C-alpha cells in the first residue's frame, strides 16, 4: 500500500504529537529520549487476519 | 503460519512429511489395486527417498 508519513497515527495520544507537528514529524530541536518516535511511518495490514 | 496477503510462510518440515504421506497412502492404494511388482516397488523407492 502507498505509504504516507505519519498521517494516521494510533497507539498514542497527543502527548507524543507535542513535538510531531502538522506533518507528524519530529521538531526542529527536540529532546527525544528512551523510546519516543522520530518520524511517523504508515503501512497496510492483511486479508487472512481480518 | 499465514502470510499477510493470502500466502504461506511455512517451514518445509510439513512439505516433506506431507510427501512422506502422499506417497505413503498412494502406496497402500497401489496395493489394494494390486499393481505389478516393479511399479509398486518403484513406489517403495519413493517411500525410502
Amino acid at each position: 500500500g502507498p505509504e504516507e508519513i505519519t498521517a494516521d497515527i494510533p497507539n498514542v495520544g497527543e502527548a507524543a504529537l507535542s513535538k510531531l507537528d502538522e506533518s507528524g514529524i519530529v521538531y526542529i530541536g527536540a529532546e527525544v529520549t528512551g523510546g519516543d518516535i522520530l518520524v511517523g511511518k504508515v503501512t497496510p495490514k492483511g486479508e487472512t487476519q481480518l | 503460519v499465514p502470510l499477510d496477503g493470502g500466502r504461506f510462510a511455512t517451514s518445509d518440515l510439513n512439505d516433506l512429511y506431507r510427501r512422506v504421506i502422499n506417497r505413503n497412502n498412494r502406496l497402500k492404494r497401489l496395493l489394494d489395486l494390486a499393481a505389478p511388482d516393479i511399479i509398486v516397488r518403484n513406489e517403495k523407492r519413493m517411500l525410502q527417498e
